[PDB]
């Protein structure tokens, strides 16, 4: 997959480990990325592997109730994920279909 | 819902609904005004011109209904159109039946008769006003969209109505002439119209025994606008 | 075994409830129509078996409750929806009121303003016997309800009371009482004695409530 | 003097600051109030909350019994046992629904027994008149007398009804064009009124289990009921109930069970008596033939869209305060305005004043409000709110 | 009984035409390059699979008459339903007329029957869209875009494509004015199919091309034969191979 | 606090000067009398050992309760942690003033007794729902659109900055605002120049998740909401994309549309609240504006419309101007053939359309753009 494993690195560490790469060009960083195909096809994996090789916490979420009481008391909303989330600023957020 | 007004559902309780709204939508016009003298028929109107652009002459309401009878026009002007070409044409062949000239009541009652006939779908967002002389004498007939067409002596309809009616209540009278009607319909108008009074802001018919359907006193009005 | 009473709701029949109650000098219950639901899982079983237990107690006594389609709700089948614990309430409600132990000393008064609501079960041969419609007041009943409700007011020597109730139809009891108490605020607002007969249909149009129109046009 | 006048104030305005604060040596409470007024009673009068008075914690009554008195007592789910309390009251204050204060050991019985009710029913009266007349409400004076003889007389006078042996009405909708209406003149009512104006609003009835709206109901009821006259009023009762339409599975019984109980709670069997309540919608042909029942719904306070006479009366009452020339032709406006609402005039009278603070003038003009109306009336047209309402459909 | 369908939107477009337009969105692919010495068009056929038959001659192209030929995309059965229409139409204008009508006419005739058929009747729009291509005495070879919404126009190159306004952008970014130059014109057409097709290496059994010149005062129409179609489809991807010479300079 | 308001002379006057010395004079009298006080009569110190017999009096612990009624005289019925209320008597120095319905108050160990009120250990979704620091550049940013700016200036910027020309007016400023357009057009940054440039507390949270997993959460949901809204401070509240709460079904709520509705009752009675509002203003943004409500737009609850039309092409170079400013351009770009390279664009294509051009000259490592970058970049970022 070296053609995708090239382009994620310059989509997500790049404007970590070099921000001023980017304010040398004076280009906003890019937040949201889509990753699309069958099914069992080098997705989740990649997610992972690049999660730590980049030594940022891997998060994701299944809407499931189980984590909800690890998030909050009701967490009636998503967004209250933050105010754990940037406690651990080097992150990703990740989720399935 | 939609179903609720298909073609004809008349109310929880009372008559049509939709019919009401042309009653209500009837006040989205230019006022009129209208006086049935012995010594003549006055009706005038006001042309609502919004730029200096468009020629005034085109701003149209009052039209001959033949030599003898006019009417003004209120609400929707193409739908008031098809109304007045279908009294024409009768009037005409009223004539050319029966060899004399009609009264104002048989034109009334046939634009009655039309305007409850659902062009289908609705009733005409339009309210005339007939005036002219017969073998009677003068005569001025009040028309509604729900077709009860109805005699007055003095009348005034669009928006602002019931305001100019109280004034008619307030000053009209029996033993009013031409020029005194004409007068204090025009004081009437003045302080009913929202703009200053111009030569070309409204515009002025009327019909005598004598005389035929006038040619809407243009450029003589000034006359009687300068000295009041 | 087992009574119940059905009818549009302005029909009047509650009032029935009261006169039985003035009437029997035994012990009465009554039950609104929800009271037996609760989420703390079972106690509208225990209301339910714990009123026909007082019931029990009382040996002269009735039992009586207000407005069933609550409860009376017809079970259905379906998936991932649906209430299921009035199914457990209306299911120990029907059998404690029929089925295993019969017992022939409290009668069940059921009321309702719908019938179509309710479960066949409840309504089956006898788990109530006597369905009793309310009819319409037809055409005396009226100005029979209106005189006993204006009997508390000085009424005048010129009323009419049938033709009142000719030109007044299809008015039920409660609008029928609506008439007298609003006559009565006319007649407040002009000042006076008691009305004169005409001076009700004033307050007919009023208890009507029709909507404004200006349509003279007829 | 300019550039100098900050040389005099400051010499004593931070000497001002330093002594203020050494005065202010009674702060920082994170739980408490100025101690010399917080603890103004902490001489011995805190002791006295010790020694004389003990925990004498809830209770709840269960059952009564034969000559002594032997009553049962819940905690609230600790025990459920039966004593004899104390004596220092006659055993007549102890009916079934009531809390004692009741001890663990010696189960005194303090104060006589109060209801307990949720306190969200307590925090729901408002207790607060808003700034709204009965002058400031025109466009719908028939609909003003005809409210106005229904929370007034009963509250005022009763000699008038007695004496004429007339009970007066209970049941009272008002309703109106959607938006302006019913609201405004509610907080007017409750301006002018003097006994309790409990608030309901219909969405919040909904609860996230099956049946508490009764409970509520009951309990709002209840505690109306403990006080000799007091007001009800209700908002949007088309969501707290249409009509029971259930087919197959079950659809929007949840709401269904609480309008049927308040429908059994004011009728029959021993009504509240003394309490007025009203309601206010915006569909009204959505309702229950049984809550539209007279004896619950008897008025029918119907408020349409003014002529042309409120619509002058309302130009008047919203614009008493904007400069003009003297002049105006507010009758024209109205006359320009015809199918329009009072919250809309009122927006014109707004957007025409915004126009006047544009650039730099103070008062507006005739062609400002011009300016107003074509862009509130028929450059927003395309909206407007009305049209699928007025049908109420 | 619910289906008015007829009805302007409330801010003033209408529901039913821009439902046809995507609808058009996800058809087939077809494209036309007008030129001096004649007119092509190339597309690509759908459902491309080893069962079918493939007897029908490029059933893709509709030759309308003698002289002027057809190209549809969207729905199949009104396709054929307007195509047949259209030769219903054009025979009627011979038939009054002893002469081809010449282009424009039966474009503006189709025009005012689906206006009347997207006016009234409370009927759903036919979701078609053609181009036609054609010869006359008056302008030589011309080019029409027939949109399902009544519009139509003059483009000298243009499809109605699923990727419809890439090539459009292609064309526009890579267009000779007034350079008849069939060829190249073949050659456009297969790099344009090329990089708007997902698929790749071109094969011939998945497009297919149609031509129109005028010969002998014949106008005479022909579909490529399929060792055409490849012989050309292999010298345009032989043309792409001094592209990737510069690479460093 | 609250010593007394002043501000009219401000010179070098007996207008200051008398009032600083009467002031300041006061204070000696009453630094003298409180120095009175503690000197003959010090009881034991009467400042701080007054306060550690209280401290005394206060158990070591809290037996933290809930409040669910009031009695004035010193005592009332308070809910244990665990469920079992207790009537406990109050502290004389329980401060009866912030006392209030389901408020936490620290009780005794021993007698339970209420011996003061709790302050709340802040809360979970006032933190969520408030938006920290200013996100990005003032109104110098948008460029191109230049007359809702100054609407929305006058509508909500004007009320805070000149709080004198509707007093002079007599007037009220506008309450409710809507803004709409076709999606793309800037609406919700337009919220994120708004929300840079004002001073009070601003709120934001988009329409989508209103939707909830039970009866009635919604409603309530809405309910605290405006309470944390009113409590703070003059505040404005952003709500973007309304029109999901009706287009957007789904099958996580329990109850269908018919609890949407409920949650639209609930907040058409919360715009037009007959309670007393107060300073809190409502900036809304919903593309699909049709499909709303139309009793929600309605003045008293809505006063302004404001549509956000397409970007015109001397708009667009000038957009172009404004997000190509900082970055490295070659000399062989032009930005007026992208003008028109698209004939429907909208402001978030071309920012795509450049930040895509940056990474693809970042693919090279270089540092200026050239024309076939962007020739490269209108097919990826527009065109599929
Ligand atoms: N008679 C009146 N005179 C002056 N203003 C009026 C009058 N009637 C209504 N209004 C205006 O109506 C607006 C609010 O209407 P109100 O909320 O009371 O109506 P409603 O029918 O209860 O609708 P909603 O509560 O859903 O907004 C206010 O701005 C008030 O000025
Ligand atoms: N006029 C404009 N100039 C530059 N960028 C713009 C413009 N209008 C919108 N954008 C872009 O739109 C994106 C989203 O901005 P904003 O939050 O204001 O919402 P929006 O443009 O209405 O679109 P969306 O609803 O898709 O979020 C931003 O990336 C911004 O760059
Ligand atoms: N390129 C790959 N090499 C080895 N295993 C793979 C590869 N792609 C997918 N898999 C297998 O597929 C499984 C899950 O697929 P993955 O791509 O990780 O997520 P998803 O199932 O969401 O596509 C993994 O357990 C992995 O063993
Ligand atoms: N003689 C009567 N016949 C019928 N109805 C009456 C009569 N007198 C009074 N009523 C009305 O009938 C009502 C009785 O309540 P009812 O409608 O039976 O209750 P529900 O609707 O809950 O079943 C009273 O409110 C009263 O207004």
């Amino acid at each position: 997959l070296d053609k995708q494993i090239k382009e994620i690195k310059e989509v997500i560490e790049l404007p970590v480990k070099h921000p001023e790469l980017f304010e040398a060009l004076g280009i906003a960083q890019p937040k949201g990325v889509l990753l699309y195909g069958p099914p069992g096809t080098g997705k989740t994996l990649l997610a992972r592997a690049v999660a730590h090789h980049t030594d940022c916490t891997f998060i994701r979420v299944s809407g499931s109730e189980l984590v909800q009481k690890f998030i909050g008391e009701g967490a009636r909303m998503v967004r209250e994920l933050f105010v754990m989330a940037r406690e651990h600023a080097p992150s990703i957020i990740f989720m399935d279909e | 819902s939609e179903y609720d007004r298909g073609v004809n559902t008349f109310s929880p309780e009372g008559r049509l609904f939709q019919v009401e709204y042309a009653i209500e939508a009837i006040k989205l016009g230019s006022t009129a005004i209208g006086i049935q003298t012995s010594e003549g028929v006055c009706l005038a109107v006001e042309k609502r011109i919004t730029s200096p652009l468009m020629e005034p002459s085109s701003i149209e309401k009052i039209v001959e209904i033949d030599a003898h009878i006019g009417c003004a026009m209120s609400g929707l002007i193409a739908d008031a159109k098809t109304l007045i070409d279908k009294a024409r044409v009768e009037t005409q062949n009223h004539w050319f039946t029966y060899n004399e000239t009609m009264t104002v009541e048989s034109v009334t009652q046939a634009v009655s008769n039309l305007a409850l006939q659902f062009a289908m779908s609705r009733p005409f967002g339009v309210a005339l006003l007939f005036g002219g002389v017969d073998e009677k004498g003068p005569q001025l007939f009040h028309m509604d969209p729900s077709g009860t067409f109805v005699q007055c002596d003095a009348r005034a309809i669009g928006s602002a109505s019931e305001g100019a009616q109280s004034s008619l209540q307030e000053v009209y009278h029996k033993s009013m002439t031409l020029k005194e009607a004409i007068k204090s319909s025009l004081i009437i108008l003045k302080q009913v119209m929202e703009e200053k009074l111009n030569a070309t802001n409204i515009e002025l018919a009327t019909v005598q025994p004598g005389q035929n359907f006038h040619m809407f006193t243009k450029e003589e009005l000034e006359e009687v606008i300068k000295d009041i | 075994k087992g009574v119940l009473m059905y009818g549009p709701p302005g029909t009047g029949k509650t009032l029935l409830a009261r006169a039985c109650a003035a009437q029997t000098k035994a012990t009465f219950l009554k039950l609104a129509g929800p009271q037996l639901v609760q989420m703390f899982i079972g106690d509208g079983a225990k209301l339910v078996r714990d009123a026909f237990a007082l019931a029990k107690e009382k040996a002269p006594s009735i039992i009586f409750i207000d407005e069933l389609d609550a409860i009376g709700t017809k079970r259905f089948d379906s998936e991932k929806a649906g209430d299921r614990e009035v199914q457990r309430t209306m299911l120990e409600l029907l059998n404690q009121l029929d089925g295993f132990q019969p017992n022939t000393q409290v009668k069940v008064i059921a009321a309702t303003n719908r019938v179509d609501i309710l479960d066949p079960a409840l309504l089956r041969s006898g788990r109530l016997d006597r369905k009793i419609e309310f009819p319409m007041p037809n055409e005396e009943a009226r100005a029979r309800i209106m005189q006993i409700h204006s009997r508390k007011m000085n009424v005048s020597p010129d009323v009419n009371y049938e033709e009142l109730a000719r030109c007044t139809d299809d008015f039920n009891g409660a609008q029928c009482k609506a008439v007298c108490v609003e006559a009565g605020m006319i007649a407040l607002r002009r000042g006076a004695t008691e009305l004169t007969h005409e001076d009700y249909m004033e307050g007919i149009l009023e208890v009507q409530a029709k909507k404004k129109a200006n349509l003279q046009y007829y | 003097y300019s550039r100098q006048i900050k040389q005099v104030e400051d010499d004593i305005q931070q000497l001002l600051k330093k002594i203020n604060e050494l005065t202010g040596i009674k702060e920082s409470d994170t739980g408490l109030a100025p101690p010399a007024l917080w603890d103004l009673a902490a001489d011995k009068q805190t002791l006295q909350s010790e020694q004389p008075l003990q925990v004498a914690r809830c209770t709840k009554i269960i059952n009564a019994d034969s000559e002594d008195p032997k009553y049962i007592i819940n905690v609230k789910q600790f025990a459920k046992f039966v004593v004899d309390l104390s004596d220092q009251v006659a055993p007549t204050d102890i009916e079934e629904g009531m809390r004692v204060g009741v001890d663990r050991n010696k189960y005194q019985i303090h104060i006589p027994l109060p209801p307990k009710i949720d306190p969200t029913v307590t925090m729901m009266q408002v207790e607060e008149k808003p700034d709204v007349t009965y002058s400031d409400v025109g466009g719908c004076k028939e609909q003003i007398e005809k409210l106005r003889e229904v929370v007034e007389t009963p509250l005022l006078h009763p000699e008038r009804f007695v004496n004429l042996g007339i009970e007066p009405p209970k049941g009272v909708l008002l309703f109106g064009p959607p938006g302006t209406g019913k609201t405004l003149c509610a907080r007017a009512v409750a301006n002018r009124t003097d006994a309790c104006f409990i608030r309901v609003i219909g969405s919040e009835l909904v609860q996230k289990y099956v049946g508490e709206g009764a409970r509520m109901v009951r309990e709002l009821f209840e505690m109306a009921r403990t006080k000799k006259a007091c007001l009800i009023f209700f908002d949007e009762i088309d969501a707290i109930g249409g009509a029971r339409f259930d087919d197959g599975a079950g659809g929007d019984n949840e709401v269904q069970r609480t309008m049927l109980e308040l429908i059994n709670q004011l009728d029959g069997f021993d009504p509240r008596g003394n309490i007025k309540v009203l309601m206010a919608t915006n569909r009204p042909d959505t309702l229950d033939p049984a809550l539209m029942r007279p004896g619950r719904l008897d008025r029918k306070i119907e408020f349409s869209l003014p002529d042309l006479e409120g619509r002058t009366h309302i130009f008047k009452i919203h614009a008493r305060s904007m400069s003009v020339e003297r002049d105006i032709r507010f009758e024209l406006l109205a006359r320009l305005c015809p199918n329009s609402t009072g919250a809309e005039i009122r927006s014109v009278c707004t957007e025409a004043g915004m126009f006047a603070i544009r650039a730099r003038r103070k008062i507006a003009t005739e062609k400002d409000f011009l300016e107003a109306v074509n862009k509130v009336i028929k450059s927003y047209a395309k909206f407007s709110a009305t049209p699928r309402y007025m049908t109420y459909n | 009984y619910d289906s008015r369908t007829t009805i302007f939107s409330p801010e003033g477009r209408l529901y039913q035409v821009e439902y046809a337009m995507e609808a058009i969105g996800h058809a087939g692919t077809c494209l036309g390059i007008l030129a001096n010495d004649g007119v092509l068009l190339a597309a690509e056929r759908r459902n491309i699979h080893k069962l079918l038959d493939e007897v029908f001659f490029s059933e893709k192209i509709y030759k309308l008459n003698e002289d002027m030929a057809c190209s549809v995309a969207g729905i199949t059965s009104d396709a054929n339903v307007l195509t047949n229409e259209l030769r219903l139409i054009a025979q009627r204008y011979l038939l009054q007329y002893q002469e081809p009508i010449p282009c424009e006419q039966l474009v503006t005739a189709l025009c005012d029957i689906k206006q009347a058929y997207t006016q009234f009747g409370g009927k759903r729009p036919f979701g078609v869209s053609l181009l036609y291509i054609g010869w006359d005495k008056h302008y030589g070879f011309q080019l029409y875009q027939s949109d399902p919404s009544g519009n139509y126009g003059g483009w000298k190159a243009t499809c109605i494509g699923n990727n419809s306004a890439a090539a459009v952008s292609m064309l526009k970014q890579d267009y000779k004015e007034g350079e008849m130059t069939l060829k190249s014109a073949l050659a456009l057409a297969i790099k344009v199919l090329n990089k708007t097709m997902d698929v790749s290496k071109l094969s011939a059994e998945k497009v297919e091309i149609a031509t129109l010149t005028r010969e002998n005062g014949k106008t005479v129409i022909r579909v490529l034969k399929q060792k055409e179609v490849e012989q050309l489809i292999k010298k345009h991807e032989e043309e792409e191979a001094k592209a990737e010479r510069e690479k460093k300079e | 606090a609250s010593k007394l308001p002043l501000v009219t002379p401000h010179t070098q006057c007996r207008l200051k000067l008398l009032k600083l010395e009467r002031i300041k004079d006061y204070l000696l009298m009453e630094e003298e009398f409180i120095r009175n006080q503690e000197q003959m009569k010090p009881l034991e110190e009467k400042q701080e050992e007054e306060r550690s017999k209280v401290d005394d009096l206060r158990g070591t612990p809290m037996s933290v309760g809930t409040l669910e009624e009031i009695i004035d005289d010193n005592h009332a019925i308070v809910s244990t942690s665990v469920g079992s209320e207790h009537y406990v008597s109050i502290l004389s120095f329980v401060d009866k003033d912030l006392l209030e319905p389901g408020c936490s108050v620290l009780l005794n160990h021993k007698v339970h007794a209420v011996i003061g009120v709790l302050m709340d250990d802040t809360d979970p979704l006032v933190t969520v729902m408030k938006v920290e620091k200013a996100p990005q550049e003032t109104y110098a940013d948008i460029g191109g659109l230049d007359n809702q700016i100054q609407e929305i200036k006058e509508s909500v910027e004007l009320p805070l900055t000149h709080p004198e020309y509707y007093e002079e007016m007599g007037i009220k400023p506008p309450k409710g605002v809507i803004l709409y357009g076709p999606p793309g057009t800037g609406k919700t940054l337009l919220a994120k120049a708004v929300a840079n440039q004002t001073s009070a507390t601003f709120l934001r949270v988009v329409g989508s998740e209103l939707i909830q997993k039970y009866l009635g959460d919604g409603p309530k949901l809405v309910r605290e909401l405006f309470r944390v809204a009113e409590e703070h401070a003059p505040s404005i509240v952003f709500i973007d994309e309304i029109d999901a709460i009706g287009t957007k079904r789904y099958d996580s709520n329990s109850g269908g549309e018919r609890e949407i509705q409920r949650t639209m009752l609930e907040l058409l009675n919360q715009l037009d609240g007959f309670d007393s509002r107060g300073d809190v203003k409502v900036i809304m943004a919903t593309n699909r504006i049709e499909t709303l409500d139309p009793a929600l737009i309605r003045p008293g609850r809505i006063d302004r419309k404001i549509e956000f039309p397409l970007p015109d092409e001397k708009t667009k170079k000038r957009i172009f101007q404004i997000h190509t400013s900082r970055m490295t351009l070659a000399d062989d770009v032009t930005l007026d053939d992208l003008i028109m390279a698209k004939d429907d664009l909208s402001g978030a294509d071309i920012k795509a359309i450049c930040t895509e051009a940056g990474l693809m000259a970042l693919r090279e490592r270089r540092m200026k753009v050239t024309n076939e970058d962007f020739k490269k970049s209108k097919e990826n970022v527009l065109y599929k």
